[PDB]
DNA sequence: GTTCAGTCCGACGACGCATCAGCACAGAAGC
DNA sequence: GTCGGACTGAAC
DNA sequence: GCTTCTGTGCTGATGCGTC
């Protein structure tokens, strides 16, 4: 019985202190146990143990069982490359919800918001509608198949095929597995573990209790007569191989059956990166100015480039003569871009066979031989590769190159790659370029590079060291180069003062309390507030308990006749608009959601902030004077 | 090899009409008794039956007992291009994976081959009960007071009493109501009742059985304490659907 | 504790039908006269004027006046619910929150009943006492309904210029314009047109909602449409031995 | 200038009906042999040919050979307005980009003028072919197969011999096939020269049949490498027919 | 050896293509 | 994208 | 004529992928 299962109990054992048969499916009660125990526990080193302890038993029992239970805990459907996804957000699942409790929508619409969580809504209520067959127990591979199936079933209509599937898990609950499903589909697990403690609890797994052993096996604790530290020490070396070894290659399917059938040492000797197999880009620490440069830089040799402010490409170039693109987050942009799958063969040297290239795309202005703003490159069409008629010019930004005509470069110093990068590469003036780039140590030669940065419309510098700690492998450090931002490094960047005017309700650690809130800009000459924005970032808990306090009794039933909105989502409150909030911002962009300074640039495209961060409330000013119409106006025509 | 034909090929098309919104993939067992389904719903709440009498056909030959499954959707597709008038043949292959049809108009045949499917079967043996309530009514009246019924409220009480059945519900506007009384044939209401009884369903439910209503003008609903209702219609001289639906409360 | 019975509740259907997209909600007026109703739309441009004689009821129970909020478009649901051939019973109780909808089949087997929540509106009402108004038409409805279908595809409003040998009405688009010219008729007097016409009008409105006010072609199948200067269009269907409904609309420019 | 008059003038609803959805902007041709327009699809895959005798007509003065460019769309959003009964007058001027529509029912009188537009048209010339198999049908047969095949695969086998035609579909749902074997307007007919089997996209052939309603009988010519040419024989006032490649 | 330092995990935001839903009407078919 | 928050090591 | 339906978009409404 898996209700009684405890894999948090002390001296935990594979197979006695499991709860079903050898060679069965494994039952789902167990992993939504094993997740109740998981939010029961605020120390990530004991739920990465309780984790491997079920993966321990998984593996000793059930092989082919893993994945499935993998790819649950990553709250994932399969492959990032194969492009699956749910589909089915709030209101789609909410209904699912009403349906299988009978009840009427607005009740529990209200409870879920209450509470911040559709996991505890998701039991309590029952329809009675008393079924002929009681259902089978939920088993875990089962569950992951009925994920994939509500994925798979689009076209007209599809919502009553997906309710009915969902309805269909619903009803099948049997403790608390709502609870889990419900977060599960709805995105929003807050299981509290990630890709990085699911890989640790895998390698501790697979280390005490290695694959192809017959049952039962003899052995079961590596770790037996080693100290815990020198335990430890082994442990944590598996850990930095298996790591790196998920990010040359960031795929289960691939790694899983090959780890199952030769074993974890020999692991890498089966997967090596290659192009047509994605692999995870590089991250970067923020930092606000030239003295933590030099100090985290203090012996290791640097350059500084700008940071263009447009998206990452990850390029894949085969021999076959085939390309590939992938996004940032290894989806797969090729569809996106059939033009740069054309421009290849003029890009590269002829004498190179394949290619792996870490590069920037941004639009650009091919008569006015300049950038344009982000704006401009969302709006590309997404999925078909129809190349004849493109709307936006784009033009490519080398900054780093990984892999070249069979030779792996991620174990190589920046230096060697840069130089190999530019001796092997073409340029042509807005189609391709390198980034541009500066090096040195001293600081006024810094000040000059970011001045020609934020006047050729660049979010910063990038600064990243040459050769020492200068490999590419994220399991080192993930975040290795440093961006140095306008916003800080200014002392300070586009600052305002807006208007408080609604709430939004939080959930998870946001629950019960306020979670965002919505602003408005003073438009004198109507003596009106206009929306401008929401925020829902960068307070702390102690001062969010004082916001929600002083905001909860000024609450009105109402919407304000001095109050513009119009596309913005209703707040889940209306306040008074007594307050008055100071935030930063990275951007100002035209919004057809705001109707703040509508007229002042352009009569029907509004304006708001982009990345807005709370600063603190301006409780000294009156509402009124706040920043008004006039300044956003002035604040945008200054930005150009 | 097994084949089976019918003239009135309309039947197969009203029939498949009948089940499409309610099931997507079924098994469908043949016999020498003839050609019979049981499915429940994806859901697990509500059950069909399928009964079609061999003897009925025009023409019908077997060989062996077959479970074949089938994808509703595409062979409902393939169902669809039959005229009014055309006369059908069903041939299957004992191994195929593949299910063999031939329509026939009254100089041109339409030939097609539709993909089988292999399905993992669940099946419930009804047992036979009686009911306290049995009731035989017009089609397109229990159609009226379904469609009727969907905008009002989402569960239907269902009581009975000798005087005459009433349907009952409401929602987020009131209630809604209706007494309907016997008569004193194809156009009659007539009762074959025990006790005074209320239940609860799903009208969402019953919206789906509703569409087998150009199968037959009459239809019989069958009811009882703590059992699935079940609906019945008789395609005249061919068979049966059944649909069993659980209850609330 | 009002009651009407009314056997043509197809009637009903049609004029209830005309309002549930011009407006969600409604009131209204019950007296020893009849049904009364007068309400502004949703945008608060054109306003509706509804009639029904108290003469046309097959029975009548009027005790008291009253005043029924109304979500014109639950009723329209109900209805909706409602079988043609079927005789038609309201019943008020003066205390309730409730409004009980009883149908008897012309078979006396099939007995529906609904009753339907009221609630409190903010009544805005406006004098509009009538006018000699200097044109007057009557023509066929599903001419006009036809007419307007053809031209508010062709530009956003009409001119309509009316002469005494008749009336020619104008849309103006992007493709081009349309002039569409209507003569008076006789010996046809359900079919013909009538002009009776004091002055040579030429007056300017949105299709947009003569989209709308079409709805009601199949209460009549003559319309009557009266003009005057500076002030709004009436559209009026006369309900047969029962009523009438009337729209107007103000002039744009 | 130009001034003609049709009584049927629900011929000329049909036919814009039959373009609009295919081609959305053209070329008008004017003659004294009537009205004649080629043109070719905005997938550059099919060509419709319209020809239009003057001698039909009820009423018909040429004075010029006009090229006129019209948008199908707004003209057939023009058209929607007649009803079917109305005799129609055509009206063109020689420098204007504008034409007068004067439509009369058997009392009303609806006057429309449409603006003209600027226009790349593309010319094939079209010598005389024989075509080897020459099917004669009726028109609504050949509608309802296209609809139902468009079901079992997108492309289709399309096969002639004396004895009868086989039209084939194909796909992951299964593969079906129509027989048809030679038999008033209730006949069917074929000239066979050479045996024929070809594969075709449908999505063009279900654009095709909403000409349907012009004509009782379709005609379908077939030979080796050419173009499928389907053809709405409209009743004694010329012909419609359409192009299209066969694939590959 | 603890006041720092870096990891890691989930709070929230602004746009916009896609992408499907929900009346609502012409349309044809059946009566 | 971005900022705070709880936790194990960092190294003066 | 009316029926119920079917195929018809037209315009709206969030899910999801970027920063
Ligand atoms: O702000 P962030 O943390 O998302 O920044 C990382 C992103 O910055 C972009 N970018 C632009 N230019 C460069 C250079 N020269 N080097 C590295 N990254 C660069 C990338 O899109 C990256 O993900």
């Amino acid at each position: 019985d898996p209700s009684g299962y405890n894999p948090a109990k002390n001296n935990y054992h594979p197979v006695e202190d499991a709860c079903w048969k050898p060679g069965q499916k494994v039952p789902y009660l167990a992993v939504a146990r094993t997740f109740e125990k998981i939010e029961e526990v605020s120390a990530r080193l004991r739920m990465v143990e309780t984790l491997s302890n079920l993966l321990r038993s998984v593996v000793a029992l059930s092989p082919p069982d893993l994945l499935p239970v993998l790819y649950l805990s990553l709250n994932h459907l399969g492959p990032p490359q194969q492009g699956l996804e749910l589909g089915v957000g709030d209101g789609v699942l909410l209904k699912a919800v009403a349906q299988a409790t009978g009840r009427q929508l607005e009740s529990v619409r209200a409870e879920a918001a209450e509470k911040g969580d559709v996991g505890l809504v998701a039991e309590n209520s029952r329809s009675t509608q008393r079924l002929m067959l009681p259902p089978p127990p939920l088993t875990a591979s089962g569950v992951f198949s009925k994920f994939r199936d509500i994925a798979r079933l689009t076209g007209s209509a599809s919502t009553a095929k997906k309710i009915d599937i969902i309805k269909g898990l619903f009803v099948a609950c049997r403790h608390s597995e709502a609870r889990f499903i419900a977060r599960s589909l709805s995105g929003r697990l807050r299981l509290g573990l990630a890709e990085q403690s699911v890989l640790a609890a895998l390698s501790q797994a697979v280390s005490l209790t290695p694959p192809g052993q017959e049952f039962p096996p003899a052995m079961v604790d590596a770790g037996k007569g080693k100290t815990a530290e020198a335990r430890k020490t082994w442990l944590e070396e598996q850990g930095m191989i298996l790591k790196q070894t998920f990010c040359e290659v960031p795929d289960l399917d691939r790694i899983i059956p090959v780890l199952l059938e030769h074993g974890l040492e020999r692991l890498p000797e089966h997967c090596k990166l290659s192009p047509g197999i994605p692999l995870k880009p590089m991250l970067a620490h923020p930092t606000r100015g030239i003295s933590e440069v030099l100090k985290r830089f203090e012996e290791a040799a640097f350059t500084c480039e700008y940071k263009y402010d447009g998206q990452r490409a990850q390029i894949h170039a085969l021999e076959g003569g085939e390309v590939k693109i992938f996004s940032r987050n290894q989806e797969d942009n090729t569809g996106k871009y059939p033009d740069i799958i054309s421009r290849i063969p003029k890009i590269k040297l002829p004498s190179v066979t394949s290619f792996i290239l870490d590069t920037e795309a941004v639009a650009w202005d091919r008569e006015k031989k300049q950038i344009q703003p982000f704006q401009v490159l969302t709006t590309r069409k997404r999925k078909e590769v129809d190349a004849s008629e493109i709307q936006v010019q784009v033009c490519l930004y080398a900054f780093d190159l990984i892999y070249l005509n069979g030779e792996s470069l991620v174990r190589e110093p920046l230096s060697r790659r840069r130089q190999l990068l530019r001796e092997n590469f073409v340029e042509t003036e807005g189609e391709f370029v390198f980034a541009t780039s500066l090096d040195t140590k001293d600081i006024e030669q810094i000040a000059e590079f970011l001045e020609q940065s934020v006047k050729d419309s660049c979010e910063g510098l990038m600064v990243k060291t040459l050769d020492v700690d200068a490999t590419y492998e994220i399991a080192k450090r993930s975040h290795n180069w440093l961006k140095l931002k306008k916003d800080y490094l200014d002392g300070v960047g586009d600052t305002l003062d807006l208007v408080v005017i609604g709430a939004y309700l939080g959930r998870g650690k946001r629950a019960g309390r306020y979670g965002g809130f919505l602003l408005a800009s003073y438009d004198e000459d109507s003596e009106e507030l206009q929306a401008i924005c929401k925020l829902g970032t960068g307070f702390s808990d102690e001062e969010l308990e004082e916001h929600h306090q002083s905001l909860k009794a000024l609450v009105l039933p109402s919407p304000r006749p001095y109050v513009r909105i119009d596309g913005a989502v209703i707040p889940d409150h209306w306040l008074d608009p007594s307050a008055v909030w100071e935030v930063k911002c990275a951007d100002l962009s035209l919004s057809p959601i705001y109707p703040a300074a509508r007229g002042l640039v352009d009569s029907d495209k509004g304006i708001s902030l982009r990345f807005p961060r709370f600063i603190r409330v301006r409780e000294d000013k009156q509402p009124e004077q706040a920043t008004t119409s006039a300044q956003v106006a002035c604040l945008y025509r200054k930005q150009s | 090899m097994f084949e089976a034909r019918l003239v009135q090929g309309s039947i197969l098309k009203k029939v498949l009409e009948a089940l499409k919104d309610l099931i997507n993939e079924a098994c469908w067992d043949i016999s020498s008794s003839g050609v019979n389904l049981q499915s429940m719903d994806s859901s697990h709440v509500s059950l069909v039956q399928l009964t079609l009498r061999s003897e009925g056909f025009d023409t019908y030959r077997c060989d062996r007992n077959l479970a074949m499954g089938v994808n509703l959707t595409s062979m409902s597709k393939i169902l669809k291009c039959a005229g009014n008038e055309d006369i059908i043949t069903l041939r299957a292959e004992d191994n195929a994976d593949t299910l063999a049809l031939v329509f026939e108009a009254p100089e041109k045949v339409s030939d097609y081959e539709m993909k089988l499917m292999d399905l993992d079967v669940e099946q419930l043996g009804i047992p036979e009960q009686e009911y306290s309530c049995v009731v035989k009514m017009p089609s397109g009246e229990f159609a009226r007071i379904c469609r009727d019924l969907s905008h009002i409220g989402d569960a239907v009480v269902i009581s009975c009493a000798k005087d005459g059945v009433k349907f009952s519900a409401s929602g987020e506007l009131g209630n809604g109501n209706i007494k309907l009384s016997q008569t004193s044939e194809e156009e009659a209401v007539t009762i074959e009742m025990n006790e005074p009884v209320q239940l609860t369903f799903a009208l969402r439910y019953l919206n789906f059985f509703t569409k087998a209503t150009p199968l037959s003008s009459t239809v019989t609903l069958s009811m009882s304490a703590d059992v699935p209702l079940v609906v019945e219609y008789k395609i005249a001289d061919m068979g049966h659907l059944k649909y069993y639906l659980a209850p609330k409360i």
